[PDB]
C-alpha cells in the first residue's frame, strides 16, 4: 500500500497523487509490439500505468530479437505480441498486461468497436492504409490516438485528439498575480496598514506606488524611464544608510511588480470559442468551467480573472509575510466561490445537479485560471486530403533545404513506393542501387498529387534509401521516451500535449513540431 | 531595434533593445514579459554564450537576431 | 550471433551515404571489429546509465564497463528498469551487468563498484568512448578534467589519438541535455560550466529567525536542530535514507511550522528538502540516454556526423528541442592548452586570490590549495592545512608566478594559473 508510494514518489513528486491516480486508472493500447512500441511501453508500465494490451499479428522474427529489449532469441517465431507482453510484464507487478494474437487491419475488419476499451491507442510502424483507416474508425469512436514511427534515423509522432482541454498546464516560468496595479480592498487596506528589513518588498513598493501616484496619478508606465526613475524614488528612503538588503530587493522586483494584472491572450480564445459561448447539457465541465470564468470576469471579477492568492517568498518579518499571505489567499477563496455560484447557475440552466462539479476542481480551476490550454488535432484525413492539405505550412517551412520536415516529406514517398512497390526502399543490399530512382519517381509523384512545388536535395532519397526501413533502437529509444510521456499527458491530463506532427533527425539531432 | 529570444521551450518573445544595451538588461526585458528570473537564465547567440556584462553590440546583434535560452542538468 | 540479429545496425556499417562522416569506409567487415574492440566506459548507472546499458548492447557494443558507487534503493524502481524489489540493497553495477549479460545474448559488461575517482589515468586510457549519466556536477567536472590530462602535445601540437570523446547526459523532470565533448578541441565540461542553474540557497538569517516556508521550518530541523541535539546519539549523522531520522525531522519540523504557524509541512516534502531530491521519470532519462546513445554510435563508426556538443530537451509545453554548438572558452581553466595567465592584483596580501577561484563564476573552485616554489601555502584539504590554515612578504615571494591549483576533486588535473 504505503510501498507504492515509495517507489513512485520521484515521479508524484511530478503530477502528484492525482496524476498518479489518472494513470494507475487508465488502459493503454500498444499496436504493434516493434521496438518503438517496447520502449514506449515500457516507459509507461514503470511509472504504474493500470493496464494494457499489445495487439500484434506479426511472429517474432531474428531481427525483431535483436533490436527489441523485450524479445528474447527464445521467443523467435512465437507471436511478437505476447512474447513482449511477457516481459514488459516483469517491470512491474502492479500493471496488468493482455494481448491479441491478432492485426491491427483483421480487428478492424472483424470487430471495430473494440478500441473503444482504451483510454489511448498507441499504433507503431504502421503502413499507410492501416494509419489512415485507423485513425479513422478512432476520430469518430472519439478515442485518442498517437501514431509513431521509427525509420532509419527519422522519429516520426503524429497525435489525434479533437479536443484536449487542460487546466493543470504546469508551466515553467509565470507572472505572479500580485496585482498592485489594480489592488482589491483588503489588499488596499493591509498596505494602509503600515525591523526595516523585515518589511515585505510588496508594502514597499506599495507604498512608493502610492505617493508617486499622488504627486502624478500616474501608474509609471515609461519603461526605460518612469520605472528607472520611481527605483531612484525607492533608494531615498533606506534608512540614514544602514543597508536596507529587501529594499534593494523591492528595486529590483520593480521591473515585475508593475505591471502583473491582464487576461490572458490564450484565455481570451477560451471565452470567445462557440463552446464556451453555447452551452447545453452536451457541453462538458471543462467548457461549463470556463463560461463560470468568463461571468465571472464580467461581473465581481471587474475585467480580471480570480486573485490566484499564491505570492513569491520574500525577505521579511516571519509575521508580516503570513499576514500579507493571508490576505491573498482569503481573497482568492472569495473569488472561488463568486465563479464557483456561476458554475451552479450554468448547471441549473442546464438540468445537470448544482454538485455535478466537485470543489476539489473548482479550486483547482481557479489556481490555474491563467493558464488553461485547450488543443485541438485536425483529423489524420484533413491531413492526408487534397484540398485541406496544409501546404501552407510544408512549403513555408521547407524554404530550408533540411528543415526537419524534409523528413516528412520522404515519409510520404517511402509510403507511397511502398503502396506501389508492394515493399520498402532498399531493404536488400542489392535493392538500394535501383530503388533510389524507383523512390525519387514517387516523391516527385507525391509533390505533384498535393501541388508541392518544393526542391528535395537528392541526398534525402540516397539517405532513406540507406535506412533500408530498418528500426534502430536507438532511435525507437528516443521516440518510446517522448511518446510515452505525451500519453501520460493525455491520461493525467496534466500538462500540455505537442499540437500535431513531432519529426525527430537522429542524424542532426534535432526536432521540429508541425502543422497548428 | 527588434530582437527574438526564445524561451526553453521555443516559445520566442520579441523585445527593443538598442545594440548600446549589456546583456544583463535583455534578461530583464525577459523577466519583464515571462517572468524568468534573470538568475537562472543563459543566453546563446550563434554559439556564444552571452556575457550579461557585455552589450548587445558586443555580440553583434541586430534586429532580426535570434536568441536562445538555454540550461544543462544535473540529475541522471 | 544469430540470423539477422544485427540487420538493423548492418545497414549503416555495409552501406556509404550522403551524410557519411568523411572517414566512412563501408565495410561487411565492421560490424564485427566493433563487437569485438570497440571499449566503452558507461559512467553512472541509474536511469542514464540503465538506459545507456541497453542503448549501446543493442547497438552493437560488448565490451563494454559501468561504474556505479550507489546501492539499489525502493525509490529508484520507477526509472531502474534493470532493478527489481528483490535486487533492493544490492550495488547497482554489479545488478545492472548482472540483467544486461543476461537480457542481451553475448554482452559482455564489466561492473565497477567505485567510485570515478578510485581510478586514474592508466584505467581510463583504456578506453576508446566514455560515455556518462552522472547524477552531480562535481562528478562531471572531476572525469571532464581526467579526459583533459590524458592529452598528449607533442610540441604545442596536440596528438588526436590522446582523444577520448566523452559524451555527458543530465536530466531534471522533464528537462534533459546531452552533448559531446572532444577534449582539447570542442568546448568542456568546464567552458559551458555556468549553463548550469543556481542553486536555491536559505540564508539563515531567514532560516533561524523569519521562517515563511514549509522548506524553512525543514532546514532548521536539519541544518540546526538536529546538531544542536544529536537526535539518534552523539556524534551521529543525519541520515536521509533512514525514516525513522526523516520522521523525526518530519515531526520537529511540524512543531518548528506550528510555532510560526507556517502550514505545508508534508513528509514528502520533508525528505526533498532533507535528500535535495530532482523529480525524475523514466521517460526524459530515455531521451537523453537515447541521444547519448547514439552519439557513441556515430564515434565509434562514423557512420554519421557527431552532434555539434549540444542539446537541450523539454517535455512539459509540447517537445522542444534547441541544439547548438556551445563556444569552447579560449581561456578554459581546464581545457587551456596552456596555462591560466590572469594576475588579480598588483600586489597585496593572500586571501585576494583564493576567494577569486572560489568565487569567480568561472572557477567556482571548492577548497582549493595554492602551490609555489618549491612550497605549498594554503590547502584545506587537517594539519597540514591548519600550519598554513591559518599575507604581503608571499605575497610578493612569487613575483611575475605559476602558482599552481588543486580544487577538492573538482578536477583530477593541477590547474596552472599565472
Amino acid at each position: 500500500k504505503l510501498l507504492k508510494e515509495q517507489k513512485y514518489d520521484r515521479q508524484l513528486r511530478l503530477w502528484g497523487d492525482h496524476g498518479q491516480e489518472a494513470l494507475e486508472s487508465a488502459h493503454v493500447c500498444l499496436i504493434n509490439a516493434t521496438a518503438t512500441g517496447t520502449e514506449i511501453l515500457k516507459n509507461l508500465v514503470l511509472p504504474g500505468i493500470g493496464s494494457f494490451t499489445i495487439i500484434d499479428g506479426n511472429q517474432v522474427s531474428g531481427e525483431d530479437a535483436g533490436n527489441n529489449f523485450f524479445l528474447q532469441r527464445s521467443s523467435i517465431g512465437k507471436n511478437r505480441a505476447e512474447a513482449a507482453m511477457e516481459f514488459l510484464q516483469e517491470l512491474n507487478s502492479d500493471v496488468s498486461g493482455s494481448f491479441v494474437e491478432e492485426s491491427p487491419e483483421n480487428l478492424l475488419d472483424n470487430d471495430p468497436s473494440f478500441f473503444c476499451r482504451f483510454t489511448v491507442v498507441v499504433a507503431t510502424q504502421l503502413p499507410e492504409s492501416t494509419s489512415l483507416r485507423l485513425a479513422d474508425v478512432l476520430w469518430n469512436s472519439q478515442i485518442p490516438l498517437l501514431i509513431c514511427r521509427t525509420y532509419g534515423l527519422v522519429g516520426y509522432m503524429r497525435i489525434i485528439i479533437k479536443e484536449h482541454p487542460v487546466i493543470e498546464s504546469h508551466p515553467d516560468n509565470a507572472l505572479e498575480d500580485l496585482r498592485l496595479d489594480k489592488p482589491f480592498p483588503e489588499l488596499r487596506e493591509h498596505f494602509q496598514s503600515y525591523d526595516h528589513s523585515h518589511t515585505p518588498w510588496i508594502v514597499i513598493i506599495a507604498k512608493y506606488l502610492a505617493q508617486w501616484y499622488s504627486e502624478t496619478n500616474g501608474r509609471i508606465p515609461k519603461t526605460y524611464k518612469e520605472k528607472e526613475d520611481f527605483r531612484d524614488l525607492i533608494r531615498q528612503g533606506i534608512l540614514k544608510p544602514e543597508d536596507e538588503e529587501n529594499f534593494e530587493e523591492a528595486i529590483k522586483n520593480v521591473n515585475t511588480a508593475l505591471n502583473t494584472t491582464q487576461i490572458p491572450s490564450s484565455i481570451e480564445d477560451i471565452f470567445n470559442d462557440d463552446r464556451c459561448i453555447n452551452i447545453t447539457k452536451q457541453t462538458p465541465s471543462f467548457w461549463i468551467l470556463a463560461r463560470a470564468l468568463k461571468e465571472f470576469v464580467a461581473k465581481e471579477g471587474q475585467g480580471n480573472l480570480p486573485v490566484r492568492g499564491t505570492i513569491p517568498d520574500m525577505i521579511a518579518d516571519s509575521g508580516k509575510y503570513i499576514k500579507l499571505q493571508n490576505v491573498y489567499r482569503e481573497k482568492a477563496k472569495k473569488d472561488a466561490a463568486a465563479v464557483g455560484n456561476h458554475v451552479a447557475k450554468l448547471l441549473q440552466s442546464i438540468g445537470q445537479a448544482p454538485e455535478s462539479i466537485s470543489e476539489k476542481e473548482l479550486k483547482l480551476l481557479c489556481s490555474n485560471s491563467a493558464f488553461l490550454r485547450v488543443v485541438r488535432c485536425r483529423s489524420l484525413a484533413e491531413e492526408y486530403g487534397l484540398d485541406t492539405i496544409n501546404k501552407d505550412e510544408i512549403i513555408s517551412s521547407m524554404d530550408n533545404p533540411d528543415n526537419e520536415i524534409v523528413l516528412y516529406l520522404m515519409l510520404r514517398a517511402v509510403d507511397r513506393f511502398h503502396k506501389q512497390q508492394g515493399r520498402y526502399p532498399g531493404v536488400s543490399n542489392y535493392q538500394v542501387e535501383e530503388d533510389i530512382g524507383k523512390l525519387k519517381s514517387c516523391l516527385t509523384g507525391f509533390l505533384q498529387e498535393y501541388g508541392l512545388s518544393v526542391m528535395v536535395k537528392d541526398d534525402y532519397v540516397h539517405e532513406f534509401c540507406r535506412y533500408g526501413a530498418a528500426e534502430p533502437h536507438t532511435i525507437a529509444a528516443f521516440l518510446g521516451g517522448a511518446a510515452a510521456q505525451e500519453v501520460i499527458k493525455i491520461i493525467t491530463k496534466q500538462f500540455v500535449i505537442f499540437n500535431n506532427t513531432y519529426i525527430y533527425s537522429g542524424m542532426s539531432q534535432t526536432s521540429a513540431t508541425f502543422q497548428l | 531595434m527588434l530582437i527574438k529570444v526564445k524561451t526553453l521551450t521555443g516559445k520566442e518573445i520579441e523585445i527593443d533593445i538598442e545594440p548600446t544595451d549589456k546583456v544583463e538588461r535583455i534578461k530583464e526585458r525577459v523577466e519583464e514579459k515571462e517572468g524568468i528570473p534573470p538568475q537562472q537564465q543563459r543566453l546563446i547567440y550563434s554559439g556564444k554564450q552571452m556575457n550579461d556584462e557585455k552589450t548587445a553590440a558586443d555580440y553583434k546583434i541586430l534586429g532580426g537576431s535570434v536568441l536562445h535560452l538555454v540550461l544543462a542538468l544535473r540529475g541522471g | 550471433d544469430w540470423e539477422g540479429r544485427w540487420n538493423h545496425v548492418k545497414k549503416f556499417l555495409e552501406r556509404s551515404g550522403p551524410f557519411t562522416h568523411p572517414d566512412f569506409e563501408p565495410s561487411t567487415e565492421s560490424l564485427q571489429f566493433l563487437l569485438d574492440t570497440c571499449k566503452v566506459l558507461v559512467i553512472g548507472a541509474g536511469g542514464l546509465g540503465c538506459e545507456l546499458l541497453k542503448n549501446l548492447a543493442l547497438s552493437g557494443f560488448r565490451q563494454i564497463h559501468v561504474i556505479d558507487m550507489d546501492t539499489i534503493d525502493v525509490s529508484n524502481l520507477n526509472r531502474q528498469f534493470l532493478f527489481r524489489p528483490k535486487d533492493i540493497g544490492r550495488p547497482k553495477a554489479e545488478v545492472a551487468a548482472e540483467f544486461l549479460n543476461d537480457r542481451v545474448p553475448n554482452c559482455n559488461v564489466v561492473p565497477h563498484f567505485n567510485k570515478i575517482q578510485d581510478f586514474n589515468d592508466t584505467f581510463y586510457r583504456q578506453f576508446h568512448i566514455i560515455v556518462c549519466g552522472l547524477d552531480s556536477i562535481i562528478a562531471r567536472r572531476w572525469i571532464n578534467g581526467m579526459l583533459i590530462s590524458l592529452l598528449n602535445y607533442e610540441d604545442g601540437v596536440l596528438d588526436p589519438s590522446s582523444i577520448v570523446p566523452l559524451i555527458d547526459g543530465g536530466t531534471e523532470g522533464f528537462k534533459g541535455n546531452a552533448r559531446v565533448i572532444l577534449p582539447g578541441m570542442t568546448a568542456c565540461i568546464e567552458c559551458t560550466l555556468e549553463l548550469y542553474p543556481p542553486q536555491v540557497n536559505f540564508p539563515m538569517a531567514t532560516i533561524a529567525s523569519m521562517p515563511r516556508l514549509p522548506e524553512h521550518c525543514i532546514e532548521y530541523v536539519r541544518m540546526l536542530q538536529w546538531p544542536k541535539e544529536q537526535p539518534f546519539g552523539e556524534g551521529v549523522p543525519l541520515d536521509g535514507d533512514d525514516p525513522e531520522h526523516i520522521q523525526w525531522i518530519f515531526q520537529k519540523s511540524l512543531e518548528r511550522a506550528s510555532q510560526y504557524n507556517i502550514r505545508g509541512v508534508t513528509y514528502r516534502l520533508t525528505q526533498g528538502v532533507v535528500k535535495r531530491i530532482i523529480p525524475a521519470v523514466a521517460s526524459t532519462n530515455a531521451v537523453i540516454a537515447a541521444v547519448c546513445a547514439t552519439e557513441v554510435f556515430k564515434i565509434a563508426t562514423s557512420a554519421y556526423i557527431p552532434l555539434n556538443n549540444y542539446l537541450v530537451f523539454n517535455d512539459v509545453d509540447g517537445l522542444y528541442t534547441y541544439t547548438f554548438e556551445a563556444e569552447r572558452k579560449e581561456n578554459c581553466p581546464a581545457c587551456s592548452q596552456l596555462p591560466q595567465n590572469i594576475q588579480f592584483s598588483p600586489s597585496a596580501k593572500l586571501q585576494e586570490v583564493l576567494d577569486y577561484l572560489t568565487n569567480s563564476a568561472s572557477l567556482q573552485m571548492k577548497s582549493p590549495a595554492i602551490t609555489a616554489t618549491n612550497r605549498t601555502l594554503y590547502l584545506q584539504s587537517v594539519t597540514s592545512i591548519e600550519e598554513r590554515t591559518r599575507k604581503e612578504l608571499g605575497l610578493v615571494d612569487g613575483q611575475e608566478a605559476v602558482a599552481d591549483v588543486t580544487t577538492p576533486q573538482t578536477v583530477l588535473f593541477k590547474l596552472h594559473f599565472t
